DNA sequence: CTTCCTCGAAGGTTC
DNA sequence: GAACCTTCGAGGAAG
């Protein structure tokens, strides 16, 4: 999982987001197997 | 009504009103979004009641946002991520969005996807996300700098317009009847004519004629009473204020109608150069009186038969 | 005090005086707050002591601020979450409040919310019924959709002999001063219309009573203290009376230029134009021409000379 | 896509397509790149879709960027090292890209190798890189706002123009077809007529006029469809837009034509200054509707006669 | 001193200095601080001197500054707040305060109380501070660029005129004792007429002759002294500069009198148009010796009179 | 390499050659720099070239800029800190360098030293900088445009002119001796005759019949094959350029010949008044088809019988 | 070395050197600073030179800076705090200075003092800087730029007088020998008759004129070197230039002397408006050859004998 | 001492100090020169896409 | 975003 | 009607 979460995390990145708030955005979702697509989907719609 | 549902309900506009009526049902006949709109016009007209409107006559749900509120393109991405198929997103001052957003604009607008690259050299990937087909409906007062490209994505363009008089008093009618006080129809065209074409400025007259008459009358606005609200404040049949009407008064019968200087003329009325440039000079200048030269303003025709002296060449 | 506290005080300003009134007495007949009102025009007017006027007439209590003190959002809405129902909140100058502020002032003025984000985070407030009264010399500076959202607006007006007159006989007896009524008509001409030149010369005539006299104002006693300050029966000072006989005895009425004209009485150009230049012409004794300027048969009058067109 | 992908596919610009032909296939037999190459004229008539072009009868991977993308000289300094021999870098907007990075471009264009100074004082030195062989591409909207000493660099001068009826026509049924538009030979002249040249506009009319034809008729474009259809969208027979025809309507109607002033005229009617004399002036005056002056604006006899109004 | 301290050292001014004494003997049987003074007129005049004076005869410490040295509101808010009641405040050139802080001094003038935001974020909150009873002096010498709401609340104007030669010859011989050197009091008036009415340039010229007269002479100045000196610095009985008399000249032998354009006069002398206009032009103008009319400069019968030609 | 190496490969200007071998040659017995050098005239004449060979006679190294590069007085500091002793540097179009930066060159050209300001707040202070001995070259299509304390500084001053048909001709045949190609001696006159007078054209046409030749001719150029070629092209039968053509083919049917402000002109045409005036405007009017007027500028007959027109 | 070091190798300005010497030896013999001097007048006559020859006199040490070096208050009171007791402080092109920064020499050049603001900002509060005695020594190629207050506080004024052929020639002669060239006093006569009376042209003419008569001469500047090198420069023997000479011919041979006009004779010299009223008719005018008059201008007689006309 | 050279040379091309640090510090090769350091440098941190 | 200053037009006199 | 001189007004660019 962890390659997802380096890979999501750094395209909320790319999005402008702080490296520290980003890896908290992801690192607040509690499933971790899902993709990339999904962590990213979830993070932000959760941040909204 | 002044709250509508419906292109029926909405009051004036009728050009831009019939035109998206006959796309719209288009649009319908097909499982298929509506193109990408643009409205242009200057602030006050109706621009955010019309994109609601449209939204209705779709059967969608709207949401809302601003350039200015739109930072990064992390907040854009987000906010689509909401869209339903088929949703309208409207963007107020879309002329104000920094590039590092409009760069990410075209490909959703375009393809309906989005993508984010990420890595270097020999890690270099981009993941790539799948959108929901939707209408951005875009609002702006200025269209002169906005870029090419965004220009080349919209297809619908509408202008909106001053009111007009026959509809205009539509308005004043049914604003009249959101506070509770009977007004004439020949009253309600004495106001209409001179409230510029603004429905803001309209309002304004009415909450003051109202005030007058309820303590110094009836509590019912005819015209007997509309005559002496409107002689006690300073606007005239043709919706010049006091100050307007003593600009045309001096240039005519102290300069001969110009060529006058911007300094010259203002301290003889007694006010700032910013002031009779930017609050009085644009109205007198859209109604035809003045005109601006390189050696200064100048009376038009029109000016001498309205202050009601004699005109030579 | 100096300045009045009601309407059964205010001299002068019938006509921004009678609108507010009828304003005034409807908002109360309903139990709702007072539209947002602008006050703007020349100096010394009164517009500032309006303000508090319209306070007191309302019975409420009034928050006060000034533009050049509020020069960020945080600023203005730490201020704004103090108001009360019906408070009112009164900004001086407010022609130099930064654009970045005018922004958020008229989205409350119009639906008495704010959500601004102000380490950034937003923050959401809900206001109560409040009026916004804004005093201003520069009204034309103000952005356009600020102007639009204000219901009411005050021009304010020159004063006439009578007016001033009344003035200056009320504030004598602050100063518990004596004065007679053909003596104060010589303070009020020599007033050029406003209220704060009016108070002025009636200190410094109080002083010469003091030292030079029996401490009470006569038609004698003004009639020499006011040679010793040097001021015209129309208010001319002695640059202004030397601008006029210099444009008679040396070019004949003109036409002459600014340069010319200000080299002549060893004054610098922007002095005779920003600050000598704008009674005179107001008055009708300068005319304005694309040639120059000439001196009109009323100073030919004023001055004693024989007129020659 | 609707772009064209090969000369023997591109409508038009018979001279600019004529041209590139023999200096494209004569440096192929030289085994060499191609000259620097500069193309300019007005928006959307086809200058991007050309770059295209180019590259794949060249037989080379295009590479792609603009103007207000580079904001450094690493950036193109970068660009320029994943260059392969014989790439092709096209550059939109050529004159809008910061001056400080221009001074890099000239170097590269010229020699074909840069050399980074280092050092201050009692050290001074510099570091000499060589670049592959490449070609420049970029377009602009005039040629007179470039920088004068970057455009001696450019050896090929490609000026692009408004194409005419018999092209028009061709591309408008061209689009069709894909559309699946029932559209007869004599309509497709009536938009081709009042699409003014361009054919990204002649593109949107048609789109527009279709759905007027699902509704208001039966799905068949005829000329007496069009014609009402056009009308409904407010433009006129020549193609005056409805913010052209209010500025014609408001120099005849009130000031006799003028002279007035640009500040007069962009105050009455509700239009940024900036918009009139960039958007909408450069049509009118090409196609001599208007004059201009130092006195102001003119409206000339032709439109005096157009619009319907009695001549002084 | 160089300076003098006391209504009785100062000489002239009679009708500011009269105005003044009443003033402040009022104001002290009152006991009560004194409205606020604006000081404006040409330079050299006596405004700086007159600022130390009001603050001895009141008897009351000053604290000085300078409009160059107050650039944000931060400092106005700093300098105020340390203001002891009676206190007064002179600040010198007040006239490049930028405006932005010119509103601030609108209420501590009028109400003697400043709005101030306090503290920061959520603790940012509106004071008010309320001052001490004090006066501000200004002193400037163009009065025109202040704001008129500002020019409006200083209480007494104070305007400077010239001099005369009764006043600039007492002037002379003070300062020829505050140096130790003997002068005749026939040497003194040929000094004070050459001075233009002006004290600065009257202790200028006395400086200038002492040099002189130690050097070339005996340390003593003497009707002989002086004529030598002022014959080396070449000022003439009148006060006109070398080229002063050149321009003369030169409009009565070539131009018989004008009218002439300063163009055409100027590049006949070598100097350059502003020089003239700014520096020479002024003087000759005030005294007669030039006239200024629509057609050019014309020189007056007084200048024919003094250059020794006809007036034909 | 095309450009040239040493004064014996440069062809014409022989006038400004004959100078500038004298100074050369003479700064080389004493062991001194060479005198600040101006150069001016029309764009693309050589100058830039004459740099490089003036360098290569001296022996030393060439630094290159322009005027409008330069952003700041702290940008030109930092280039003469980096120029080693004897070095050259020549800044090109000096008369658009901003005045904040010139003001810094008057102290430098003349004595060979910098005053400048270094650190910054309470480090800030004034240091005293040695500039080694190096020579300035300026380039400027204006002679007069330059300040008055600039042009004085500069010790020699070569004005270079439009070459002749003898030079021409012969620069063509050696730049088509560089490149493998093959030119009848009447090829390269009609060639020459066509290029208005300036290198740089010839060399540009040049380069591109050599493509036609090879693809739609012979290998070989011949008058047929150039007059061919050259109809292509828009290049004219008598060199002018599609530019020069909208200006005559307007005064001629929009003006009725003239007169007519070249200002106004330029904005009718759509070309930037600076570029129709330096480039244009010069060729047009040292060869008759344009004459002055105070009014404006006026068509000659020679135009008329040109375009095609009646000159009623 | 070129510029003088001494009162006793300063050639000329008589004048200036004579009023100078009195006042340094007067303050040397009470043992205080100099007053501050102003020094004014046209380009290249040596000002910057005297400034320097001052200091060697007084012998003190000289601090040096420049107009538009100083970019804030900060900077000038940074070179102010390191002044110690007598040092001179010289501002070239003094002018250029901000307004902002020039009012605060007002209170330095006569009190000693300044005003600043110090302190972190929530304790701060104004001070009086005390000055060491001080002379600044300011040069001016305009002085009708300087604010009236500030052209007050100076207490020597020096005007800079061209210089006649008497006194021009030692100055050839002085910089020959430093050349170590020979150069016959017939010679050196005719080289400052060119020189248009400034020092800084005869220095550049002997330079050229060196030159040449060592690369094809025979190192001795003899009558005959001169005339044939200063014929290649084309220098007429009145010092005219090619342009020069152009204006006085056209108005004799195609006006019979004038009344012409501006505008009129600019158009038949192909001149700007402009260049010919600043850059070349201020000489002309000067030295007689031309003549203003109401209704134009007219040559003069002597312009006639210098062409070899027949004047009438 | 080819370290020193690459990092101001992509100082001067206007990379700050931190990321010029980074980019060549990425790279190591003993044997590399300072100019194909800066060709790695850049090539090793450019996006390349397709 | 603001103060300054310079480019430009036109009224009036004289031969 | 060509040439000079003065004065006003709106840009624009360097802070
Ligand atoms: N006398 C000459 N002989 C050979 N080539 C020349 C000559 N003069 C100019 N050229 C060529 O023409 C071009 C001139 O460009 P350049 O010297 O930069 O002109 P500019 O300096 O005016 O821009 C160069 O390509 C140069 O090689
Ligand atoms: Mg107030
Ligand atoms: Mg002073
Ligand atoms: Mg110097």
């Amino acid at each position: 999982s962890e390659d997802a979460e380096q890979e999501a995390v750094a395209a909320l990145v790319a999005l402008g987001y702080k490296p520290q708030e980003a890896s908290r955005m992801v690192s607040k979702i509690a499933r971790p197997d899902a993709s990339s697509e999904t962590l990213i989907r979830d993070a932000l719609r959760a941040a909204l | 009504t002044l709250r509508p549902q419906y292109f029926k309900e909405y009051i004036g506009q009728d050009k831009v009103k019939d035109q998206l009526k006959i796309f719209i049902e288009a649009a319908k006949l097909r499982d298929e979004a509506l193109d990408h709109t643009l409205l242009f016009g200057p602030p006050g007209l109706g621009k955010t009641t019309m994109a609601f409107v449209i939204a209705n006559e779709m059967g969608v749900n709207l949401k809302q946002t601003s350039g200015p509120a739109i930072e990064k393109a992390g907040d854009l991405v987000a906010i689509l991520n909401d869209l339903e198929p088929g949703d309208i997103l409207f963007i107020d001052e879309i002329h104000r969005m920094p590039m590092a957003v409009e760069e990410v604009l075209y490909s959703a607008m375009e393809d309906y996807y989005i993508d984010i690259m990420i890595g270097a050299g020999e890690t270099s990937r981009s993941v790539h996300l799948d959108l929901p087909p939707f209408t951005l409906v875009g609002a702006t007062t200025r269209a002169g700098m906005l870029s090419n490209p965004l220009r080349a994505r919209f297809g619908i363009n509408g202008h909106m317009e001053y009111y007009e008089l026959p509809d205009l008093t539509e308005i004043v009618e049914r604003t009249s009847e959101i506070f509770e006080m009977t007004i004439t129809p020949e009253a309600a065209l004495e106001l209409a004519r001179r409230s510029r074409g603004t429905p803001r400025i309209a309002n304004r007259l009415l909450k003051r004629v109202r005030d007058y008459a309820q303590i110094m009358g009836d509590g019912v606005i005819d015209d007997k009473i509309a005559d002496q609200a409107l002689t006690m404040l300073d606007v005239d049949h043709e919706g010049l204020d006091y100050v307007d009407q003593k600009i045309l008064r001096t240039m005519i019968e102290m300069y001969g109608g110009g060529p006058v200087g911007l300094g010259t003329l203002s301290v003889n009325i007694a006010e700032e150069r910013e002031t009779v440039e930017d609050m009085y000079e644009p109205y007198l200048i859209q109604k035809g009186f003045i005109m601006r030269t390189r050696t200064g303003r100048v009376a038009t025709a029109k000016a001498y038969e309205h202050m009601g002296y004699d005109y030579t060449r």
